């Protein structure tokens, strides 16, 4: 027998008939039949409807042979005509060669044709590109050209192609599967239709036309489950697909028109994108409740005279307090798991996209690195490893600093001139690497037997490096009080390179030898 | 099981038919008062210009209430007005008209204590609609009586108001007085789901054919034909696009076809009773009735699809047989049914279209588990403990250092500080999950108007919403973003105060901006009003808890400059501390920021400032 239908069997059926009484198909679809019939190179005209504007694309007959004929377009190519359309994942993607060519030979009247579009969403008027088969091809590339650089705010157009084969491969359907873009492209076909899906892949959203019905399919992997094939079936008649879709409306025909383990397989995903989600509104605000956890954390460690460095990197050897405890295994793990993903992310999204994201979290992911590196660091020389800058920074925090390291960094410093810095984060995240590094110099100068005059010289250069980059950082405010608690690591090496380095003098010397530290990082 | 849950019986649907009928030979509306109840109904009219007015320029001729006038009908956190349609609200203000002797009328049967319904065949169904809402704003909630209570009965009605209208009513608790009676196949609760350019050209026709006195106009197969047809595509639209949004999957290719769509914005309103030959169904969820609408019209065969277009014509005249035959058919509540297959099954209801109708229904059970959901967190004690550490702890601690806990939290030299930071953070996630809930109306329509809810989250903006606003400053936001009225406020506060001032404010009929207005030219200032909203624009003196805000935009600035926003202040501020908005104990402090500031004002303005015995200079 049969069992009720599912949820999502539901919505594709719904959205399926909204699209067809909605009478967009047969707009569109109507005047595709005019540019045909009222030398052989891309053709277009333009409709001025009140409701909307509408640009029908017509192209020569498809070519068989040349099915999965691909050209490679990258990020890094100055005659790539979709550099915002690549990712941080995907610095490449390809095209088929036909449709390619098709749009880049027509790159002056389609240049043309984009200020009047992009001028009429501005007037927020609505567009519509379409077109049938190769025509649809090229109408989808130009659609993804004019989502390179619009206004996100702007109503975004929509695609409909009617018959038309692949366009992008896996590469580019990986991209706008992580992008606005792939909900601006609704291809029509026929239930019939089969593609040869070797190389050439879906993206967008698929609507399937049956004689009782159709379906939208926004799941590619069920696209392809259904529409691919060992042979690419040529374009129907959409006049009569249409026909028959009107009179599915007047029938009692509630037909399962999707098998039973297609379905199975777009419920299961959309479940696990459901939880993809990583609630950036809900766990956005445990993000900051964390935060807020660590600056407590942080100043309970001043008042103490340690700083939350030292007192974090001693809690992780000898665990005896459960705040501490708290702070390491929830807390702090929270803040690591969140922006990880925020940084897998960005490097997902198509460049349009991803630098939408990244301005977002420029300020929050600049102080999250300052903040919490500093006690990955900790953790790191604990478990005895080494040369943590140049070897053991893991790449969300690289990532983040490689984004958001260069711009705010410029007007916070401009504050941090006259005001108190009791709050202000060492800039350089990977400053207590330097401290934990000259550490370790000293120590093998101090016990290392029988070690080379030459190698005890080169030592000795790392650590009046380490001190004019001490000092630096110090004339130039950069660096947080705290390193200056007596029972900092900071501290600590200051003892220890006291007693190493003997009766010379330095700018430095003289500052901590007089406690001139004590008022620094004081207003003025 | 019927008069238990609708709270009307056989006899007054009776007698409001009988009305109803009676109402087509009178002007305007008939009253006929019967003993212990007096009934409006109001007289239906059959010209197209009475469904879509006009001079409307939208395409299904709605308009936007007037806040003033109907005060409730909107959203409370959000502020976004309900919309009804335009001939219908134009046809009530006709019968409102004093010369028509309504309101009196409606007045001498308050004072008599008698139960007063409204009711309408057809548009006139439409009328008695807004006409109970009217009721409902002007006297109910002004004093809420069991006996101020009105009834509204209707018969094969238009739809009148939108899915906010729907949400006002079902918040204030007024949904239950209403009654939609609509027999199966009727066309009229239908139409305005229609673009009124569907069906411009034979809505007139068919009119005149479902017009009772009108068998002039000879009946015309095509013009019926194309009517149905036209109404019921788009019909369709607007329920296939209701059941994608309501299940809240694929938001980004729905918000795309947006720009290209036309839905009709007209929703059910009140309880909807489907009629057939054995069946009374009646049905409370207004998304469910939408569904419903659809599909209890349908064809059973597909050679019954040529018969349909004329039974909906004469449906629409079927509810005197309705009313007779209503103690003789089977009864039941669709929303409360274990089982609701066999009263579909009846009603013509296909396989799908029921599984749309179930998913309406269990939405709405969603949102019930939701606010379960919510009451036990916000009652735990470690959510309420966060509440009265702040109150009993950090305030009290910060006001014998002598300068708050405003300016504790702004320098935050101490843990405390930092501690209480954290409840800021944790409490701000919980009250935004819930504002998260809201805006995405997966909380029952009465939430807002929760007496609990409202306490909690007043006692939270009261509390909270300082530190916030300190938060904000202290990270020095209001240079980088700009005034914290303006573009730094968060939602949940807004959302606490609106849900707080309507609580308040409605027995009274008055709105918050009103009464704020009100007060601010009672402080006589001379200037032109004109000229005041100028300077008064995104203020921080609208709302108590938004003081600091106020103080922070005003300090460092030339008396001069900023001198009209002083005194507004400072003629708040008893008020709010009377209210608990401000508290008396904290903003006078030697340490405060507002009273370091107030000092360093003219000396002339301080003589005869109501705050002089509140504050001394220094020496
Ligand atoms: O229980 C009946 C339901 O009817 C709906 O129209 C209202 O919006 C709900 O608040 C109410 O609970």
């Amino acid at each position: 027998s049969q069992d009720p239908e599912s949820s999502s069997s539901l919505k594709g059926s719904a959205l399926g008939k909204l699209v067809v009484t909605s009478g967009l198909l047969h707009s569109s679809w109507s005047k595709i039949l005019e540019i045909h019939n009222p030398d052989s190179g891309l053709e277009f005209q333009i409709h001025r409807e009140e409701k909307f504007t509408l640009v029908v694309f017509s192209a020569p007959p498809i070519c068989r042979s040349s099915s999965s004929d691909s050209t490679l377009l990258h990020v890094k190519d100055k005659e790539n005509p979709f550099p915002f359309l690549c990712s941080e994942n995907n610095p490449s993607f390809s095209l088929h060669t036909p449709a390619f060519n098709l749009f880049t030979s027509a790159s002056t009247s389609l240049t043309y044709l984009k200020s009047e579009l992009l001028q009429t969403l501005k007037s927020e008027k609505p567009v519509i590109i379409t077109g049938a088969a190769l025509g649809g091809s090229v109408a989808s590339l130009y659609t993804l050209w004019l989502l390179e650089t619009i206004e996100p705010t702007l109503k975004r157009p929509l695609c409909i192609t009617f018959g038309s084969p692949l366009i992008g491969d896996a590469s580019l359907q990986q991209i706008l599967e992580n992008s606005v873009r792939n909900s601006c492209f609704l291809h029509v076909v026929s239930a019939q239709t089969r593609i040869k899906m070797d190389f050439f892949k879906p993206f967008g959203t698929f609507l399937i036309c049956f004689d009782s019905g159709c379906v939208c399919i926004e799941d590619h992997v069920a696209v392809t489950e259904l529409l691919n094939g060992v042979h690419d079936s040529g374009l129907v008649d959409y006049s009569q697909v249409l026909n028959r879709l009107d009179q599915s409306m007047l029938s009692l025909a509630d037909s399962r028109l999707i098998p039973e383990d297609v379905i199975k397989g777009i419920e299961k995903r959309a479940e696990m994108k459901n939880l993809r989600f990583d609630m950036m509104f809900k766990k956005l605000n445990d993000m900051k409740i964390s935060m807020a956890y660590i600056e407590w954390y942080k100043k309970k460690c001043k008042e103490v005279k340690i700083g939350y460095y030292d007192r974090f990197k001693t809690q992780l050897a000898f665990p005896s307090k459960e705040f501490d405890i708290n702070i390491k295994n929830h807390h702090k793990s929270e803040l690591n798991r969140f922006w990880k993903s925020v940084v897998e992310e960005v490097e997902r999204r198509p460049q349009s996209d991803a630098s939408i994201l990244k301005r977002r979290f420029l300020f929050s992911g600049n102080n999250y690195r300052r903040m919490i590196e500093p006690l990955d660091i900790a953790e790191y020389y604990l478990e005895g490893r080494k040369e943590y800058r140049t070897t053991g920074r893991s790449h969300h925090y690289v990532m983040l600093e490689k984004w958001f390291g260069m711009e705010s960094i410029l007007i916070e410093k401009e504050r941090c001139k006259k005001r108190d810095l009791s709050d202000l984060l060492t800039f350089d995240s990977c400053f207590w690497a330097e401290v934990e590094d000259s550490l370790i110099v000293i120590n093998q100068l101090n016990t290392t037997v029988g070690m080379r005059d030459d190698v005890r010289e080169v030592l000795t250069r790392k650590l009046v490096e380490f001190e004019g980059y001490v000092w630096e950082i110090i004339t130039k405010r950069e660096v947080s009080p705290e390193i200056f608690l007596e029972e900092s690591s900071f501290m600590k090496w200051w003892k220890e390179y006291k007693k190493i380095k003997g009766f010379n003098s330095s700018y430095l010397t003289e500052f901590m030898n007089t406690r001139k530290y004590e008022s620094y990082g004081k207003s003025q | 099981a019927f008069e238990a849950l609708t709270g009307i019986n056989g006899d007054l649907i009776t007698r409001s038919w009988s009305a109803s009928k009676q109402a087509y030979l009178t002007e305007r509306y008939h009253k006929e008062e019967a003993g212990a109840v007096v009934i409006f109904a109001f007289q239906p009219s059959f010209s197209e210009k009475d469904f879509f007015d006009p001079d409307n320029k939208s395409s299904f001729g709605e308009i936007k209430l007037n806040r003033v006038q109907f005060p409730c009908m909107r959203k409370i956190g959000k502020g976004d007005v309900a919309t009804v349609n335009e001939a219908f609200l134009k046809n009530l203000e006709a019968v409102i008209d004093p010369r028509t002797s309504f309101q009196a009328s409606v007045e001498m049967a308050v004072r008599s204590r008698k139960q007063i319904v409204f009711t309408g065949h057809s548009s006139g169904g439409a009328t008695a609609i807004l006409a109970t809402v009217w009721y409902l704003e002007k006297y109910f909630i002004r004093n809420p009586n069991v006996y101020l209570e009105p009834r509204c009965v209707t018969f094969g009605a238009p739809l009148v108001g939108d899915s906010i209208f729907s949400h006002a009513l079902g918040r204030e608790k007024w949904s239950r007085f209403f009654v939609n009676f609509v027999t199966r196949f009727d066309i009229v609760p239908r139409i305005t789901l229609a673009r009124k350019a569907s069906v411009e050209e034979t809505l007139p026709h068919v009119l005149a054919q479902l017009d009772p006195r009108n068998s002039s106009v000879q009946e015309s197969e095509q013009r019926i034909t194309e009517f149905y047809t036209s109404v019921m595509r788009d019909t369709s639209t607007v329920a296939n696009q209701a059941v994608c949004e309501l299940t809240g999957s694929a938001e980004a290719i729905l918000e795309t076809l947006s720009s290209f769509l036309e839905l009709s914005p007209y929703r059910p309103a009140g309880t909807f009773v489907f009629s057939t030959e054995k069946r009374l169904v009646a049905v409370n969820n207004s998304d469910a009735i939408l569904q419903m609408l659809f599909y209890t019209c349908q064809a059973s065969d597909e050679q019954e699809w040529s018969l349909i277009p004329f039974r909906s014509i004469r449906d629409h005249h079927s509810y005197e047989e309705l009313v007779q035959s209503m103690g003789m058919k089977l009864f039941n509540h669709l929303d409360g049914e274990n089982s609701i297959e066999s009263s579909l099954n009846d009603l013509g209801v296909s396989t799908r279209g029921r599984q749309y109708v179930q998913a309406a229904l269990e939405e709405e059970k969603k949102r019930v588990e939701n606010q379960k959901k919510i009451i036990q967190v916000i009652q735990q004690e470690r959510f309420l403990k966060k509440l009265a550490w702040i109150e009993d702890e950090y305030k009290p601690k910060c006001q014998a250092h002598k300068n708050g806990y405003y300016d504790s939290f702004k320098v935050s030299n101490e843990e405390n500080d930092f501690k209480a930071n954290v409840k800021r953070a944790e409490l701000a996630g919980v009250f935004d999950e819930v504002l998260g809930l809201l805006k995405k109306c997966q909380l029952p329509d009465e939430f807002e108007g929760d007496i609990d809810w409202i306490k909690l989250a007043t006692r939270y903006r009261r509390l909270v919403e300082p530190l916030d606003i300190a938060n904000y400053h202290r990270h020095l936001k209001n240079e980088d973003t700009g005034p914290y009225m303006k573009r730094g406020r968060p939602t949940r506060y807004i959302y606490a105060q609106r849900g707080y001032e309507h609580h308040i404010l409605k027995p009274n009929g008055m709105i918050a901006e009103d009464v704020f207005w009100n007060k601010v030219n009672g402080l006589n200032l001379g200037l032109q009003l004109e000229e005041i909203q100028e300077t008064l624009k995104n203020s921080g003196s609208e709302c108590g808890s938004c003081f600091w805000a106020e103080v922070e935009e005003l300090k460092g600035k030339p008396y001069e400059e900023v001198e009209v926003r002083v005194k507004t202040l400072e003629g708040m501020l008893r008020e709010w501390i009377t209210a608990g908005e401000v508290d008396e104990k904290e903003i006078f402090l030697e340490g405060s920021t507002f009273r370091k500031w107030w000092i360093t004002l003219p000396k002339n303005h301080k003589s005869h400032s109501p705050l002089r015995d509140y504050m001394m200079d220094e020496i």
